[PDB]
């Protein structure tokens, strides 16, 4: 499904051991409704691109992981291939999301 | 002889509302021999209640009940969030809830006849009409008149819903009058008007499930600050009610009769000759109120009015030209017709004749609350009226938004409460103005209105601290002004 | 600048954030370091400090939770085919309450952020001048140093001292993330944290108990103070006077579980026992003032209280070193106080402001089942300070029009002023028991800040229909002795 | 049966009607709760004693009746005795009613 990160090494380090496979990090909080809301459709998004890693990042498990990138709101999307920063968008806009995958490939 | 040889009373009161009573229980505080006149001629539906005035009958008291109805609506909502296990939607019952309100005002129209009794002040309910020096003609419903004098007379007649004078209006229109006790639950309405009355029904109606709809001529809440007017519209519109504006009925047809009805109106643009017609259940009409000061013949005795309005001009004492006839209420011309200042006004006057106190009653800075789905809270001037009489660059206006601590677990409405305060620069940043938009604004402008008969400055204002958590510390804090162009809407709750 | 920042807050509070904040608005480099310790048993939380965490934001959202019960019954009268009585779920409840917190903790993380201000989830400790000892939960140490330092660590809740408690009962501290439905309750204590706390527990239809030592709300208007206790006990809450715990037995363990109280007669010996699904201590708080080294830099306290000696512009005897909110000596413990005074001791020190934080007259509300609110000296107060023949107390009761059609408590809610004879009747003290107490008082304590007095009160016309205009016309003082038991619906 | 006197008129000249019969009065008011309550148990209690006579009075549809007799809360009950007024009590307490209209018979 979608690897869940708890720290700052396993995501500057392991957004290598995933090579180019673009990789979407989802920002989120267990107490956003909007942040739930996109989960589900996350998480089952993620059995449905293998050339792409799926990443969730809780913004307070990992507090020092979500203000090193900057994060404002949940949920927020940031894409990356090789440590790039190459998307980001915020809200639970599906549409938006699966679009900013399958057009960063 | 003309005059007679004594008089009956000390002193008579026509009109049983909010003044006259609060006049007639002071008077009579001081022994005085007074007696009331009371009335209530009915409506065009033949609608008439018991004692007690406009307020306690057809006004605040029944319309507060219905904004409270509307407001459990939302609280029955609110509270499956904070664990109730409430169903996901109720239904509300018209007839209860009338009949509920109904109850309430009885209790209170005998309240006041025991009242009237205890100061042994003599209540009698017939019409009352001048007919000569001291002396008045009252008419009971059965038609048994009678004349009676007194020393002094005091003038208290309020006002009435008043009509378009448009076919089709007085025989299937309904005025607040009307609404406060319809034997059936209305349906689709169509509400005429942009007055408080117009809005605050128009509000609780749809509150309560209603399909409600608002057709305004020009404005809203002509004399109010306009920014807080349409914010309170544009919250409205996003919670239901349907607006049609620059736009006024010529005509209204009865399509069926019934319990309601049908009626189709007939509507033409205020400017355009564009004309549309739509379908309701109930029309109502709240376009003003007009002055009983004409069918009760004060040319007889002298007083005299405003030709035009029916407003009558008295001196800050109240008294009229003729030295035996007072004044207060409704009535009164360039005044606050509100109930607790005719009350005020009630209360002085008679501590003044009867008392030896000489203190007048300010009409200055009176505090004033809308009841719309969101409550709306003022004292003192609005903006567009600090910048005339102080000049756009003396003008500091101060605002800030705020999210009731309560709105956020049910996580509804942020950024719709707004509150500000104008301030006058070449006056030790004195307010001049307080506003509030938000759960009861009333409670919450009361203390205020307090603070600016002690002339509060900015300065004063920063150096209290508001208490937490609670809406109105708000106004212990602001720091943002109109002028400095910084945005004042905040997160939601993921930031 | 041989110094890290330009200053360093001690505390993540109601305080220190807003002191942070204000210092930064100014560009001034800050860092705040901010670690809450556990409870004995376990519980912590985030950033924000004691009101948003385990304070005034969850205990007025579950005093909520209990208006809104009342608040189902009261609709039907209205109209509403409410089902007859309604179930509350407690974990539904929690949930919802920690919600709302997790997202202050991050609104405050983020916005520190945004002010470029260094945030250290790190418990601070001095260990010499201009040089503290921050230790992180895993236990790295690191030494930082600034031109000046505010301490603001607030305080926690305080324990009985008793074989039992420390290890069955709870505190506020963790009531408001209780991971089950408390059950039957014994609250141990009578500040404001207690009965608002027994209040809305008996609310949301809960066995609540109040074990009292002597008197309730010590420090407030006593008059008002037992009108609360009569409301209280009049819609459940049993109290339970004269007496204070002196051990606590675990009947057995649970979710909850059942325990056994055992407390002595205060003023005798008689000694009795009940048994409860839950104990809280709600018997005072104690400042973080010891357990941070202030020796090592000089900062003087109070050997016995705790509490931080400063001056009127909060600094204490260390010229860099200031302090603000609970922890400071005799003033007034609140947030918004905290606060007020974290925003101006730094524009003083960074934006030239002389402006003091005022002390005087600070408003309050106190959260119980019948809302309290007040502002400036109490009746006792008045009396002393101005002897009893210059005090006119103005009262009233009155029926709030929304609870005539429920018709329900008539004769409950009472009004009243303090004034002063010599001084034109100025308005010293104000007082009401009823709905939204506080939101009544705000206005009313800045009338306070500009001198109000009788006259000018009685010249101001209340707003119909509202609870707040019977303030407007109150006429019958104490002294004369007349009735104010109004009337109810049927005369 | 009571009678549901519409006037002063009526009032002071049934007071008469009843010889050296009690005159019970009953003051009502529709919008009274115990006022309602306790009206069925009146009109099942002016049978049960149909030597005393029972008069009833709503405070509004004729509340120049209700004025005089100096009534202030309801339900109210005020005993005749040829026009002089010997008992009254308030309050929806059956038990005190009609242990009332026997001690005063
Ligand atoms: C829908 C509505 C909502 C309102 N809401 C509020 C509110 O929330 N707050 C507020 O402060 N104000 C409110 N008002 C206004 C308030 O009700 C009035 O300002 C107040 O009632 C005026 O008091 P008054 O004594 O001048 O006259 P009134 O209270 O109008 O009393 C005059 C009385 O005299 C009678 N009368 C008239 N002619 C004669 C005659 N010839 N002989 C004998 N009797 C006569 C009338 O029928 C009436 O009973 C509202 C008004 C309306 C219509
Ligand atoms: C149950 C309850 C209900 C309350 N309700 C209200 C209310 O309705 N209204 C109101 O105005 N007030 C209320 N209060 C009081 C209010 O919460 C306090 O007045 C306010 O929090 C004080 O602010 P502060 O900044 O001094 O400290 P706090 O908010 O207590 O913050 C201090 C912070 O510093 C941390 N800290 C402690 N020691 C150290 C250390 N050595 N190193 C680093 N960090 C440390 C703390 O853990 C905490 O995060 C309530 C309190 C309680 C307990």
């Amino acid at each position: 499904s979608v690897k869940q990160i708890e720290s700052k090494t396993a995501f500057q380090e392991a957004l290598d051991a995933a090579g180019d496979k673009l990789v979407v990090v989802d920002f989120s909080a267990t107490w956003c409704g909007p942040s739930k809301m996109i989960k589900p459709f996350f998480h089952s998004l993620s059995e449905k691109y293998s050339n792409v890693i799926f990443l969730e990042v809780d913004v307070d498990d990992c507090q020092d992981v979500a203000s090193e990138c900057e994060v404002k709101s949940m949920p927020t999307f940031q894409f990356f291939k090789k440590g790039q920063k190459v998307g980001e968008f915020s809200g639970a806009n599906k549409e938006k999301l699966e679009a900013t995958i399958n057009e960063l490939v | 002889e003309d005059l007679p040889k004594s008089y009956d009373y000390d002193l008579i009161i026509i009109g049983g509302g909010s003044g006259g009573l609060a006049a007639a229980k002071e008077a009579a505080q001081y022994g005085k021999k007074v007696m009331v006149l009371d009335f209530v001629t009915p409506t065009p539906l033949g609608t008439r209640w018991g004692l007690g005035g406009t307020c306690v009958n057809v006004g605040c008291i029944p319309k507060k009940l219905m904004h409270q109805a509307a407001l459990l609506g939302q609280a029955l909502q609110d509270s499956r969030n904070y664990g109730w296990k409430v169903e996901e939607t109720v239904k509300h019952d018209w007839d209860r809830m009338i009949e509920a309100v109904q109850n309430h005002i009885g209790s209170l129209n005998w309240g006041y006849r025991v009242a009237l009794r205890e100061k042994k002040v003599v209540y009698e309910n017939a019409y009352g009409q001048f007919i000569g020096p001291h002396r008045i003609k009252a008419t009971n419903n059965k038609g048994k008149e009678k004349i009676y004098s007194a020393e002094r007379f005091l003038i208290a007649t309020g006002e009435r819903p008043r009509y378009l004078g448009i076919p089709g209006d007085k025989e299937y229109c309904i005025s607040s009058d009307d609404l406060f006790s319809l034997p059936y639950c209305p349906g689709k309405t169509l509400v005429v008007g942009a007055s408080y009355v117009a809005l605050e029904c128009a509000g609780f109606l749809a509150g309560i499930g209603l399909d409600v709809t608002v057709m305004v001529r020009s404005i809203l809440l002509r004399g109010f600050d306009q920014d807080m007017a349409n914010k309170i519209g544009e919250h409205m519109e996003e919670h239901g009610i349907k607006f049609i504006r620059q736009f006024v009925p010529i005509k209204v047809e009865q399509i069926e009769a019934g319990t309601p009805g049908r009626l189709r109106v007939v509507a033409q643009s205020t400017n355009s000759e564009e004309i549309i017609e739509g379908e309701y259940n109930t029309v109502m009409l709240a376009i003003g109120r007009d002055a009983c000061t004409r069918k009760i013949g004060l040319e007889t005795v002298g007083v005299k009015i405003n030709e035009k309005t029916g407003k009558i001009p008295v001196t800050d004492e109240e008294q009229t030209n003729v030295p035996y006839i007072y004044a207060i209420g409704d009535i009164l011309e360039d005044k606050v017709e509100l109930t607790p200042v005719a009350i005020q006004a009630g209360r002085l006057l008679a501590q003044r004749l009867y008392a030896g106190s000489t203190v007048k009653c300010d009409y200055e800075n009176v505090p004033t609350t809308v009841f719309t789905p969101l409550e709306y809270g003022a004292c003192g001037l609005s903006e567009e009226k600090a910048v005339e009489k102080f000049g756009e660059e003396n003008i500091e206006v101060y605002h800030s938004y705020f999210w009731p601590l309560e709105w956020t677990i049910p996580s509804r409405d942020n950024n719709k409460c707004y509150a500000k305060i104008i301030c006058n620069t070449k006056d030790n940043e004195r307010v001049v103005g307080f506003h509030v938009l938000g759960p009861n604004a009333g409670e919450v402008t009361q203390g205020f209105a307090a603070a600016l008969k002690c002339g509060l400055t900015k300065k004063q204002l920063d150096s209290t601290i508001g208490i937490h958590p609670v809406c109105a510390e708000v106004f212990t804090t602001l720091s943002v002004t109109k002028r400095s162009g910084a945005s004042i809407l905040q997160a939601g709750s993921c930031g």
